[PDB]
């Protein structure tokens, strides 16, 4: 072939290659076009660059070659890692500062899968904090679209052991919360299927999907690792979950939400030499203080989705 | 959970990406974009167990073809009953794919696309039937991406030929 291509992944392990119009000095922009989208589904989605722990979102400006050509040095300027497991791929994603209101009116039924791929493949990996009857709801959901409508003969036992499980409950609870949850499941799961109050049309029963998850408050979040210190002192490694609504704080080991804050229930100011930031709670006389070399691109990302908010 | 990779092969305009987007995303692509190299991943339920599919749509023309072969496990042999040449260029697939394999013995099924356009049909149905009789029996379906006619079989019954 007289051209040159890339693979463009999404978060189930499909892609879709495209042509490279002009080499490694092909933009997002070139890409975006070169799919099978149209202006209605673009706005919503972009180019991002992706490695085992380190994830990137890029500009219609930017040449994502370039990125994968530089990425040793990347991962050096934002990570402690070394860069020789680390292998980027290209990914198109939703766009991070997509305001949710904008998500909410969306009609598009690839839209809506890919945006429900990222959200399940997000639930799945533990990133979406809920209590527990949100997390059913969800379960149950995916059941119906993946295994159909319910049937006794089928479901009823013997079919939701652990295999089946980890498919529609998140992996941090497979094991302690999960295979306690499975009579409840199944029971929205009957609910769903006998119901003709609800549609059972694929791309309605993804916007269901969406609908729950919207009210997570770590939805739509980018992610970044950190290090705080506790108030003798112990290290414990952090997720730092940016997105429309406020900053969430994970347990980078269990997942779990230490701490979630809306825009304008608190303040962010970026560290000297740039290896931190500080995030003073108001509202609750409490700050605290987050390590990371990621931490200019924290800032800057809390500055422009708290200027998108009116 | 079983994996299954299953290339779909044929010349240009038959079909081969709206067949794929219909099964695994439930939307008729109406538009027209030469395909690259598209790979689509979907979970099913085939003879009471699930299996993962990992389905490659291929180009119809450019050039990899044995790459394809010889890491596909079930082929889905697609022409449109509206164009007589894509019906004859399947013979030549047919040999290549048994040549790589080695035998035989090759999950397949002959797929005619576009029987929603009945109206301007050039290939027919027993002249169809008769190239699945020669090719040892192969499976055929004729099918529509549009109407979601035979859709699911298509892929459904290359389970079950990679199954025995
Ligand atoms: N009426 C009708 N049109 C169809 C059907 N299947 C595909 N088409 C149309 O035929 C055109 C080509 O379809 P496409 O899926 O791209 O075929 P392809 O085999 O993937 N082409 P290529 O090999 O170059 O990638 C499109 O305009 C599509 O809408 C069908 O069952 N009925
Ligand atoms: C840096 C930046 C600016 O200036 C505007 C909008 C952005 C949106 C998303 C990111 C980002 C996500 C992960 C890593 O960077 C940056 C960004
Ligand atoms: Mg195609």
């Amino acid at each position: 072939k007289p051209y040159e291509k890339v693979r463009i992944y999404r978060m189930d392990g499909s892609y879709r290659s495209v042509e490279l119009k002009h080499g490694n000095n092909t933009t997002v922009q070139q890409i975006m076009e070169g799919m099978r989208l149209s202006q209605e589904t673009q706005q919503y989605f972009t180019i991002w660059i992706c490695s085992e722990n380190l994830s990137l979102q890029l500009k219609p400006y930017h040449k994502p070659l370039q990125h994968v050509r530089d990425w040793p040095e990347i991962l050096a300027e934002l990570t402690n890692l070394d860069p020789q497991r680390e292998t980027p791929q290209l990914f198109l994603r939703r766009d991070v500062r997509l305001p949710l209101e904008v998500e909410k009116q969306i009609e598009d039924p690839l839209a809506i899968l890919i945006l429900f791929d990222e959200a399940r493949y997000n639930l799945l990996k533990g990133f979406y904090t809920a209590p527990d009857a949100k997390l059913i709801t969800l379960a149950s959901l995916l059941l119906q679209i993946v295994y159909g409508n319910y049937e006794s003969k089928k479901h009823k036992q013997g079919f939701l052991n652990e295999e089946n499980l980890k498919s529609i409950v998140p992996v941090t609870k497979l094991k302690s919360k999960a295979p306690h949850w499975t009579n409840r499941i199944l029971h929205e799961y009957k609910n769903l299927s006998t119901s003709e109050g609800v549609s059972k049309e694929m791309h309605h029963l993804q916007r269901m999907f969406l609908q729950n998850c919207w009210e997570i408050p770590t939805y739509g979040a980018a992610f970044f690792t950190g290090q705080i210190f506790t108030k003798n002192h112990k290290v414990i490694p952090v997720y730092v979950g940016v997105n429309i609504k406020g900053l969430h704080l994970l347990n980078m080991e269990t997942k779990a939400l230490l701490i979630s804050l809306k825009y304008g229930c608190f303040m962010w100011q970026l560290g000297d030499t740039d290896t931190c930031f500080q995030i003073h709670s108001m509202e609750n006389k409490m700050s605290f203080i987050v390590h990371t070399k990621q931490a200019g691109l924290v800032v800057k990302l809390l500055m422009k989705l708290n200027g998108q908010l009116m | 959970m079983r994996e299954y990779k299953l290339v779909v092969l044929g010349s240009g305009g038959v079909g081969k990406s709206a067949l794929t987007v219909q099964f695994v995303q439930g939307i008729f692509v109406e538009k027209y974009d030469p395909t690259i190299e598209d790979s689509y991943r979907k979970q099913v339920e085939v003879d009471a167990q699930q299996c993962m599919l990992e389905i490659l749509d291929t180009a119809g023309t450019e050039q990899m073809r044995d790459l394809y072969m010889k890491n596909g496990q079930g082929f889905a042999l697609v022409y449109s009953i509206t164009a007589q040449s894509t019906f004859n260029d399947l013979q030549d697939l047919r040999e290549q794919i048994l040549r790589v394999k080695d035998t035989d013995d090759v999950p397949m099924i002959l797929v005619g696309n576009k029987c929603d356009l009945e109206d301007e049909r050039v290939v027919g149905k027993e002249q169809g039937q008769n190239l699945a009789r020669q090719w040892n029996n192969c499976a055929f379906l004729e099918s529509s991406a549009k109407s979601k006619i035979n859709v699911n079989e298509i892929f459904y019954d290359l389970v079950r030929q990679i199954n025995r």
